[PDB]
């Protein structure tokens, strides 16, 4: 699965407080089943399968 | 010093003409249409070593 980790975007202040950031991390294009499963709302390291 | 008649007297003919047809179709649609071209599996790496 995925890291999840806290990261700092360049460019941004240092006084600010870190974002989420990730590892790598793949989201694969779905040809077919495109707009059927939800990608947006899914937690990355996926909990429930089916 | 004969003439002749003004136009000659000819037959009439009688035309009888029948057309008939008849058309017949079916039509069916039977069964499940399931999916056959689905996304595989992925596998990615990444690392920095300097």
């Amino acid at each position: 699965g995925p890291r999840n980790v806290a990261t700092i975007p360049l460019g941004q202040d240092l006084t600010q407080p870190p974002v989420a950031g990730t590892g790598v991390r793949v989201t694969p294009p779905l040809g077919s089943l495109n707009g059927a499963i939800d990608l947006a709302n899914l937690a990355r390291p996926i909990a429930g399968t089916t | 010093l004969a003439t002749p008649s003004p136009f000659d007297m000819e037959k009439m003919v009688w035309l009888d003409v029948n057309i008939l047809e008849i058309r017949k179709s079916v039509l069916e649609n039977f069964g499940v249409d399931w999916s056959k071209q689905i996304p595989g599996p992925f596998a990615a790496f990444g690392k920095d070593f300097v």
